[PDB]
């Protein structure tokens, strides 16, 4: 079983988006009004699941083939790859990255999305990948398109991919979103504006990576994720 | 001051979080292996319990698109970190409240006692992280049991909460569902009866 | 008795800290939600107690000797001096200045403080001095240590000394805090950061004052306190 | 426009305000001469009254670390500014609620009447400054008496508050403590029934 | 025994303090007047002692517990950690770091110190730690106070901790001093000012390190020490 | 050109260097294991010698707060880098002159011969670093022996000093202390007869 | 840090300092009232002494253009600050060494004992400031008497000088000039035997 041998750097809650961000409307009735209580780190917060033995299917990170109904998805073919490190710059090997996203027109494969852009019979939109020894992960997919949503009267979410990352503990787990370099919708989005600092928004922007693209085939973006920094305990209970 | 690299900032999991992580509950086809709400298989050691609840927004309406992740010790108070679908007990699991299930549920065992960093026992508890559209960064809380009143009262984490009335919002109320021992635990996000949330 | 012959410059409520400053957790539930009701000044507001006759002991302002259990406190011996003026620069004489503070290790001599730095048996931490004819006050004490507190999970108060100042009326009374020049914990504090304008923060930073130090003995710091300007009434009720 | 020197900013008084301004209340040794909660000596003129009250936060919980400073006219309506421990009446005093005393008390006389700057009489009142941990800048209120309804009805200050129901929050309720004339004045910082606070 | 297989980068004698720096009075009569005689490196210079087998007690590096007379010292509890590398950035493992310092009040536990700040009965002021495989060292101590000294008529040493570092040879051995971020006494010191280049002064300033602090317990400081670069000999004596 | 990271700057060791590197000499309690002035145990091989000397400033006054670190070959000319208190010989040690002891001493063996990087033998020598209050960066010297005039005459290091009279300043004078073989090596920091110091 | 206005910087008094302050010694006509080398008129209390000396540069040649200013207590150890030519004793005076007088002289009384700020008696002394071409800021020193050996030895100012041999340069050597008790006090500016100078 898991041992309590690490502490995690504290979160900077003025860097992350706060809970109450009124232009993102649903945040109004879903944000606490009392202050969070701070508690020290114990074995509960410092351990978490390890997925090295989950049995991944062979196409799990390849969204051009894992849904497959006899053919390929329509849309821009792209590899989305990067590394996961901690704040000390140390790779985070064998971690689980999960990601889900729309199709080329912005439609999500879900009961409630009645957007009028159609479904793509060959695309499902889900991937998972355990990072290697070196913190690397990779997916293959199509570039999702933007979608309108019911926030203000003409709001468009920019193109995006949702990421879920586990890290070494429930203290490091994070859910975030990846945007795409140059999308002119990035700065008008209320969800992206829920992040107050413009340099915190830049880290959510995936950058075109020509170096990792397959010539005559697909482009590549690079997206690197930094999790809370991990350190050994020291001078504790004297 | 020394500055390290900054963490990647959080964004809301969104309304469609079920497609990437609650595959079944979105009624999309599953893969061979999914992480779900069955922490203990029927023959794992311990006292088998079913947990259930609802989540509320601050107007008192139901949150039907929330997604939860739980982490608890086994009945011996040990955290089981090697996640495997063959094990009898896994310390991690995921559940969700849907348009068709206003309620989440989890099947597990009552966790055993673990100590904090100073050596002091914590009352049995289950760590909960709550995600949903509208929540920009996830919410941390702990579910405790109403039948462990004495341990709950000497708990070094529950005792950091200043006001006694706030400590109650973390206490799941025992009940029974078809001969099986169940505990309810509602979460109020905002308002009157606001569940305590943590930062760690 | 007291006469109504003074008016005081309105406060600048955007200069001072607002009541609701969420990063300082305790302020959530301790700040009103309704607006303050403004009222004209009358004799009630423009008069206040005069402390010239209060009986001061001989070591009231000397914290190296006023608690004493046969000894000197351990820590940096320092003089904290300054002048109290009003907004027009006019000196405020015979005014009560009170201060309180932790010991060299950041421990408060109060039952409620359970921090693990020990109490110093020769230090109490309270002083009071009445300003002289030119508005001067002075204290002799030891430099306070920073201390951890339960707001965020790793928040520390920079080293500080609390100050109470009467002034001439209840309209001028003010409680504040002094910080020490250079302390890197100052910009990180949520309590200092309840002050939005950085120029207002600079007024709370006491400066190293080598000209008032006693060579081979103790250093000094200079902290000037400006209270609301005082003016004669004119053309009132015609 | 013309700008003067800025006033030094306020800061909260902190949990430990007792050690510096409420020596006894924090159970530390006192100095000879202390400023405390006995405004009037037994043989002072006016009606002797005991004041008492509680402070609530916005969650309806008691504020046990609050500190108050009061300023009032004597029985003949005059402000006695010369503070001295040997007077029969001082117009100023301090009190505190403690972990111990959730409640503050003050012994004084009912104040006489005073005029406003325009010559209009104000109803009898006590001026109160409240300070505490979580309060960045102190809060100013006035304590009025329910047995002076005729004068309270014509007070030029209480009439500046637009909503009648808000006026009520500043009226202390006459009562008896150990069968001695007393008034209770609780303060609500925030919420339902929130006490009016002033700016001047 | 020791082998000659290393060369060390020449020192930069205009980076380090010169021998004659008159504002630091004692240097007048303690600095040579003749020039240093330069000599090639040989085995004498390029080898030095290895301290891996010296026997360290358990509290050698913990100054809050190594002197002890049933108590904790009074002062700001702090961790002082950092890494020792050479000029090429290569870590220096198993190297001896020694340090010494005053108490919270600036008093040295040495017969010769007659300053009026008292001795603290639980503090000695000496620590030693051997660097780990990646060159890390760490100490736990209390933050030293500044002290007056007899150079100019009102000179004070900023708060500081002296450090001795062996390195791999007698050619790398170095004694220096650590200052604390922000201290306004730093630019006023004649000893710090024996360093002509201000960029060299910045290397002596330990930085507040919130990521290594123990919440609700002690703060930290990070001081990295760079020793002379070490290189293999090449093409020597043909 | 190529620039590397700069070396951290030196600082003087200060008057109080004893408290950190010369524990006994400052009359503070020692730890179990200390690095001191006995390089050789009684049964170590080589000729046993006692070294001693004084340090003078430029006004001809004694330096009583100096601290020295020595590094030398053993009797067979080998450097013993593994420091251990249980060896018969350690090639390293420290000494100090104190207010008390104006004089330092060291017990060791006369070093054997070693070659320079070019294979040329160097005369027997002891490498010395001197540190003290007023010395910003330590000062490096070598202690040679007057009874080895033939080897001193051909030392490739002593021959790099241009002026013969300057060479003499590094030659220790053989003598006897309590009728035991000793050499005296005084150092002049500055002035008339100033000891040669090196840079490497 | 708090910065005050900076002091006006010093410049050398120059070669012609005698024209503005040593009117007589430059053989220029005087005014009615000049400040000079006769501190005590022949009937002032105390032991009358004559002081004399020479000043040297660092090559050992004579400084013939120097100008001195002296400040000493009277025989009771009291400083007389109201300068008046009618008083019997003045605590201040001026002298000079000229091309024709290689020597300065002053006529005064042996000063009485004054204490320092801590209560401790200082040995009798005379404070001296020396000005001349080549000196950019003036030099402070103290003249002490060779016949007050015991007091000199307990003097808290003479005991701040570290090296005993430096303390001698401040001690004037008693002698006699035509039946009058005289003390010589040479000043060496630089070099071998360099007079101690102060900063205060
Ligand atoms: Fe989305
Ligand atoms: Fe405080
Ligand atoms: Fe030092
Ligand atoms: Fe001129």
């Amino acid at each position: 079983p898991a041992q309590d041998n690490s502490r995690f750097v504290i979160r900077d809650r003025n860097w992350h988006p706060k809970a109450l961000t009124p232009d993102y409307k649903t945040s109004i009735a879903r944000s606490p009004r009392q202050a969070l209580v701070s508690i020290p780190q114990s074995i509960s917060e410092t351990t978490g699941p390890n997925f090295s033995h989950l049995g991944f299917g062979a196409h799990d990170h390849d969204l051009l083939l894992n849904f497959n109904n006899g053919g390929l998805p329509i849309g821009e073919r792209i590899i989305v790859a990067g590394r996961v490190v901690d704040q000390y710059g140390k790779p985070v090997p064998n971690t689980l990255v999960e990601m889900w996203q729309a199709n080329a027109g912005g439609r999500c494969r879900h009961k409630n999305d009645r957007y009028l852009a159609p479904l793509d019979p060959n695309f499902g939109g889900v991937g998972r990948c355990l990072t290697d020894s070196d913190g690397y992960y990779s997916f293959r997919t199509i570039k999702p398109g933007p979608y309108p949503w019911r926030n203000g009267p003409n709001d468009w979410r920019p193109a995006h991919i949702h990421f879920g990352i586990s890290g070494p503990s429930i203290a490091t787990k994070l859910i975030t979103q990846l945007y795409f370099e140059g999308d002119p919708l990035i700065p008008m989005c209320p969800i992206v504006k829920s992040i107050a600092n413009p340099e915190a928004v830049q880290q959510l922007i995936a950058k075109l990576d020509m170096n990792n693209a397959n010539p005559m085939d697909c482009l590549a973006y690079r997206f690197d994720i930094v999790l809370r920094g991990q350190r050994k305990t020291h001078f504790e209970n004297c | 001051p020394i500055e390290l690299l900054p963490e990647t900032p959080s964004q809301t999991a969104g309304p469609y979080v079920h497609i990437g992580l609650a595959l079944e509950a979105a009624g999309n086809p599953t893969r061979d292996q999914e992480i779900w709400n069955r922490l203990a298989k029927p023959d794992a050691p311990g006292e088998h319990i079913l947990l259930l609840g609802q989540v509320y927004d601050g107007n008192g309406h139901l949150v039907r698109d929330s997604f939860l992740e739980v982490w608890q010790a086994d009945a011996n108070g040990e955290y089981q970190d090697a996640y495997n679908l063959e094990n009898a007990f896994n310390s991690f699991g995921r559940t969700a409240t849907t348009f068709d299930a206003g309620e989440w549920t989890l099947h597990t065992v009552k966790p055993g006692v673990v100590n904090n960093a100073a050596g002091v026992p914590m009352a049995p508890h289950i760590n909960i992280s709550l995600f949903a559209r509208g929540i920009n960064i996830h919410l941390h809380t702990r579910l405790y049991f109403d039948d462990e009143a004495q341990a709950n009262a000497k708990c070094p984490v529950l005792n950091l909460i200043e006001q006694p009335q706030r400590r109650e919002t973390l206490i799941a109320k025992r009940c029974e569902v078809d001969g099986k021992t169940a505990y309810r635990f509602d979460i109020r996000i905002q308002g009157e009866g606001e569940t305590v949330f943590f930062d760690f």
